[PDB]
RNA sequence: GAGUACGACCACACUUGAGUGAAAACACCAUAUCCCGUCCGAUUUGUGAAGUUAAGCACUCACAGGCUCAGUUAGUACUGAGGUCAGUGAUGACUCGGGAACCCUGAGUGCCGUACUCC
RNA sequence: AUGAUUAGAGGCGACCUAUUCUCAAACUUUAAAUGUGCAAACAAACCGUGCCUUAGCCAACUGCAAGGCCGGAAAGAAAAGAAUUAGAGGCACCAAGUGGGCCUUCUUCGGUAAGCGGAGCAGGCGAUGCGGAAUGAACCGC
RNA sequence: GGGCGGCAUAUCUGUUACACGACAACGCAGGUGUCCUAAGGCGAGCUCAGUGGGAACAGAAAUCUCACGUAGAACACAAGCGUAAAAGCUUGCUUGAUUAACGAUUUCCAGUACGAAUCGAGACUGCGAAAGCAAGGCCAGCGAUCCUUUGCGAAGAAUA
């Protein structure tokens, strides 16, 4: 970039996708953000108020502050030899609930359910077997792999 | 030819259809987004809208909570339920709007269990008293949702609002749009508003139309019944009393008509038969 | 079903336009003439863009027009077509079901010619339609009118020559 | 005069077309890209002969014009002008600059060239089976005007179409082809059933 | 099996032609004293029920256009890593990995909630 | 789509509609490879009409929000290829030189080019010899 | 080389720039020192650029009317981005361009300042029926020490 304004070099970054223009939906308004929640900081191009800086687009952080119309997010930013915990202030339209701990939460819930079943004496689900093991292979149809003259005749255009 | 076709293939490729309810001309999404909006510091505490919709024949009043899966209607009142209380005609006038708002407020307060705690105005005066809101136990609060209706001085949406306010619910409002409010003087005439609420305008128009009839589309069903212009106010007063007495009452209480869809195989078979017939011709 | 009564063609409105072309005394007199003719207040139409050949400039009131509906519109149309001697040309009809004509002598419409004002002449335009065109002009649930429910040029011509018993020329240009 | 073309070979810069940012570009040397009977129908010229570039390089519009002029001269001398139709495929859209190492050395537009890839067809000639050797010799002489390495091949398609020579006659006789000028489109069983696409 | 009000996702829902639509709706519709607002009761507002499914609306269809999901294009284009590889070069291929796009072709043409109502 | 661009075709010459030749650093529907945030159980997270407080929210509380307290359960993180580590993590204080750089693979801009000028990722030389390419700061090996 | 020229000297947009961020050149294409009591704020209506059909003078182009029109128009000014019951156009009312307890942040960055910007908490308000929106015109449009100069510390009350 030739100048270093606040929104320099955001022509494609702060643009809406094809046929996906418009203001944020009601589902975004009705989302409940709590302090301590993991959120994704994704700028909505059509809001332009409370917009994050381009650096924080696509960053996931933890909410440290909720105001009537804004969200306080802590983002890690590497500066030289250390990482800084940057606190940014954005409107709720530029914030999304982050599924970064979805699999870990599911693992915890599955472990709790497994413990409950083991206490109740219910039969646990069968353990999956490794697909890397050996065995007999019975080929239903066997074909010959070879290079033909027709392959060369085809790869030549015109 | 000679005129460029605007709606060409590229035009349809690049078209972004609006939301279904916007393309149906039903919902103002800017207004809806501002109305369902709440402080993020509330963390999603319940917020209600007083949805007022008026058709050519009925008045629909609902108490609605916004949700991501879809709005939840807590309580609904209808103008066509008024005959159960004594309103046999004019279910779309200002008096019917006030009665529908009163009925919705009474039903909502009964369902929430706070009916005995909040009585509202027993006798309507048309007068404005400011609602008590957070911004002694506070009344149940809903905000008015007029949709796409034109908010003029004396519209029936504000009749429903006034009925709900007198029913016990606390809907934040100012009297600037009640009938009889004087824009120039910045004052409200409670007598004119009460006259509208009890439909003395309807009674006066009925008297005038009947006098002209003696000298018949208008008031045809009013005149078919033996409705007197001097009995309308008492009728609406009795309706108010009955609605307060028991809001839970209403009006006294699968052949397939769809056309089956052809499968893709049937469509292709029909198309092939048609092209084969054309080939046989030529 | 064409025999359905809702398909009857009615005169939606009559639009009378007097394009004086210059603001001032002439436009005031034209507004007075239109007030006498239409029995209602007319409106001045402001210039769109500056055209040197016509003067005109921009945002300057150059014409006075008015919309007439109901019985007054029908009687005004009767007077205007009486002036035209109940003869209209084929190309005077639009493809949208509407037609119009110009009147060159305002004093020919049964209006007194007291010389406080002068002879102006104007533009008559009538819009045919059918009961149901509300759907495309109402605020809520606004939607396009069905294609078949539209009034065509042939339908407008037949309506004109059946109701007012006028003569079409079937010419061009 | 003009610089030797060895200075403007090799495709070293990003494409630099004439636009609202690069004004002052002179017109390309080559103006007409079709010679011979360009209005001949697709059936008239079944043989297509290509000049295919084997190099990633730039070709000036001067070289393109010289090649087309040489090919036309040979075809009209050793044959008739109504028995062939040659098309120049490469278009000179890339602007060359001259700094006429110093400061502020960004140059001015002084020419235009076509950026050419490996396997890109440069010249295509529609002709008949009688005049194939004449077409080959004309395209050899036109190749002599181009920089880099090009090969001359005979296409497997009929004329300038994308329909194979062996199958074109059967497709046309069956009624599966639509004639739109000098190219044809295989009619597809789709869309509204009209007097077309009945097949 | 449908309708209405409020909706969520926002074309599998749009666009263009045609056809069909029980009940109840919805809507066209009638009207202008009052409330209100216009050049114009067209829009809007109030008041109302004589007519109509003609429009809207909803369904159905079209070897329809778009859209959506696939296949193909194609292990191609491109590409991370490697060579005291080839080639004057331009560039290529090879080795260990990743892997597209349009055209073209196949299938499909909304779905899911809350409340009330009709079958 | 926005910009350019060649030629035929079908409905004076345009105009219109289907195509067709050729393109884009300051075009793009689509879209890699390499990347780049966050998470992957010990101050944490999970469970409980559990209890206390609130001048926080909600029409209210048993609901939500926040600080705690008391208990529970803890593959200490299973099985599905289901990590690895010559993995002591943090926290300071006082100071030195340096702030002319050059070369190279790959990417890259200006220039006809240059042992030219200018950048990106990363390795080098500088500061480094040794063994190889006869010879060479930088290539190969180390 | 220097000089002349220019400003790459403070600064904004696109690109170079290699799909996070960052990146040079006297690289490319353009801007800034202003302008606006409305061109700020809000509410409500409405839809734009163009294209056809039609209507005295009137014609390619004056106004009127009906359709189609995904924005191809506008939004002071460069450029992106964004926006259609609006963020555009008309209109009505207004002074949220005022205060704002030394609240906390982003951008440049040494994680210093300045300039711009973001999320707030008070006061008094404006528009709106209301939910709400607004402490300027989103993002460029600006300035230390010292010195000068202006505003605020009304009146009254207190045996302190
Ligand atoms: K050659
Ligand atoms: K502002
Ligand atoms: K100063
Ligand atoms: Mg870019
Ligand atoms: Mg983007
Ligand atoms: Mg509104
Ligand atoms: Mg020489
Ligand atoms: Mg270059
Ligand atoms: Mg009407
Ligand atoms: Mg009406
Ligand atoms: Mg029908
Ligand atoms: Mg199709
Ligand atoms: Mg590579
Ligand atoms: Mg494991
Ligand atoms: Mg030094
Ligand atoms: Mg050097
Ligand atoms: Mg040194
Ligand atoms: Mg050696
Ligand atoms: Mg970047
Ligand atoms: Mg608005
Ligand atoms: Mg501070
Ligand atoms: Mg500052
Ligand atoms: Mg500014
Ligand atoms: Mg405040
Ligand atoms: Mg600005
Ligand atoms: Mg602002
Ligand atoms: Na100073």
């Amino acid at each position: 970039v030739h100048s270093y304004g606040y929104k320099s070099g955001t022509r494609h970054l702060f643009a809406k996708k094809f046929r996906k223009h418009g203001v944020p939906s009601v589902s975004t308004i009705l989302t409940n953000i709590k302090v301590g929640d993991y959120v994704d900081v994704v700028a909505d191009s059509a809001v332009r108020e409370g917009m994050p800086h381009k650096y924080y687009h696509g960053r996931t952080g933890i909410v440290w502050n909720v105001t009537p119309r804004g969200v306080g997010v802590i983002i890690n930013k590497p500066v030289r030899t250390r990482t800084l915990r940057k606190r940014i202030c954005v409107r709720f339209e530029h914030v999304r609930k982050s599924r970064c701990q979805e699999a870990f939460k599911a693992k915890e819930h599955q472990f709790q359910a497994y413990l409950a079943a083991k206490k109740a004496g219910k039969a646990l689900p069968p353990l999956q077997k490794s697909s890397r093991l050996g065995g007999i292979v019975r080929p239903k149809n066997v074909e010959v792999l070879a290079r033909r003259v027709a392959d060369y005749e085809a790869m030549v255009p015109y | 030819p000679f005129v460029k076709v605007v709606k060409n293939k590229a035009y349809f490729k690049r078209f972004q259809v609006k939301y279904r309810r916007r393309r149906e001309g039903k919902t103002d999404y800017h207004a809806r987004r501002q109305m369902v909006l709440q402080d993020k510091t509330k963390f999603g505490s319940p917020k209600y809208r007083l949805v007022v919709r008026i058709t050519n024949k009925d008045i629909i009043a609902q108490i609605v909570q916004a949700k991501i899966v879809g709005d939840e209607v807590v309580m609904a009142a209808y103008a066509h339920e008024l005959p159960a209380f004594g309103i046999e005609h004019g279910l779309t006038n200002y008096a019917a709007a006030y009665a529908t708002g009163l009925l919705l407020a009474r039903r909502t307060l009964a369902k929430l269990g706070i009916a005995d705690k909040f009585q509202g105005a027993k006798e309507a005066d048309g007068s404005y008293s400011a609602v008590r809101t957070k911004k002694e136990r506070f009344p149940f609060k809903a905000i008015l949702d007029v949709g796409l209706a034109r908010t003029t001085t004396g519209a029936r949406v504000f009749g429903v609002l006034k009925g709900a306010v007198d029913g016990g619910m606390a809907v934040p409002h100012r009297p600037n749009r009640f009938p009889g409010y004087n824009k120039e003087k910045s004052s409200l005439d409670a007598k004119v508003h009460r006259d509208r609420i009890f439909g003395k305008h309807v009674a006066d128009y009925l008297k005038q139309v009947k006098e002209e009839a003696s000298s018949c589309v208008q008031f045809s069903k009013y005149m078919a019944a033996k409705v007197l212009p001097e009995s309308i106010e008492g009728m609406y007063k009795k309706a108010h009393a009955a609605i307060r007495a028991d809001p839970s009452k209403s009006l006294p209480k699968h052949k397939s008509y769809k056309t089956k869809k052809l499968s893709g195989a049937e469509k292709r078979a029909a198309a092939k038969a048609k092209v084969a017939a054309i080939r046989e011709r030529l | 079903k064409a025999a359905n009564p809702m398909r009857e063609i009615v005169v939606k409105k009559l639009c009378i336009n007097i394009c004086v072309g210059e603001s001032g005394d002439r436009l005031t007199r034209a507004s007075k003439v239109l007030e006498q003719l239409c029995e209602q207040t007319p409106v001045l139409s402001r210039a769109r863009l500056t055209v040197r050949t016509f003067g005109i400039r921009r945002n300057e009131k150059i014409a006075v027009h008015c919309t007439v509906r109901g019985k007054k519109a029908e009687e005004l149309l009767e007077k205007g077509l009486k002036v035209k001697e109940f003869e209209l040309k084929s190309y005077n009809f639009a493809d949208t079901g509407s037609f119009g004509f110009g009147i060159d002598e305002h004093i020919d419409l049964g209006i007194k010619y007291d010389p406080s004002t002068g002879i102006y002449g104007m533009d008559f335009y009538v819009v045919l339609g059918r009961r149901g065109e509300r759907v495309a002009h109402r605020k809520r649930k606004c939607s396009r009118v069905g294609h078949s429910h539209h009034v065509t040029k042939e339908e407008a011509m037949k309506w004109f020559e059946k109701v007012h018993d006028g003569i079409i020329f079937q010419a061009k240009k | 005069a003009r610089r030797p073309s060895r200075c403007y070979r090799f495709c070293k810069n990003k494409p630099y077309p004439k636009s609202r940012f690069c004004r002052g570009v002179p017109d390309p040397k080559i103006r007409n890209f079709d010679i011979g009977r360009r209005r001949a129908t697709v059936d008239e010229f079944p043989v297509c002969i290509h000049v295919v570039s084997r190099e990633l390089e730039q070709i000036a519009s001067e070289a393109l014009e010289a090649a087309r002029i040489q090919a036309n001269k040979y075809m009209v001398k050793r044959a008739n002008k109504d028995v062939f139709h040659m098309r120049t495929r490469a278009h000179p859209f890339h602007v060359l600059r001259i700094n006429k190492g110093m400061r502020g050395a960004f140059g001015k537009p002084n020419g235009v060239c076509a950026r050419v890839r490996i396997g890109q067809i440069l010249l295509s000639m529609r002709t008949k089976e009688a005049y194939v050797p004449q077409a080959f010799e004309a395209l050899r002489r036109a190749k002599m005007k181009f920089p880099g390495r090009q090969i001359i091949v005979m296409s497997k398609y009929w004329g300038f179409t994308n329909i194979l020579r062996t199958e074109y006659e059967a497709l046309r006789d069956a009624g599966k082809l639509e004639q739109r000028g000098t190219h044809c489109k295989l009619i597809a069983p789709k869309g509204k059933i009209t007097m077309r696409n009945v097949m």
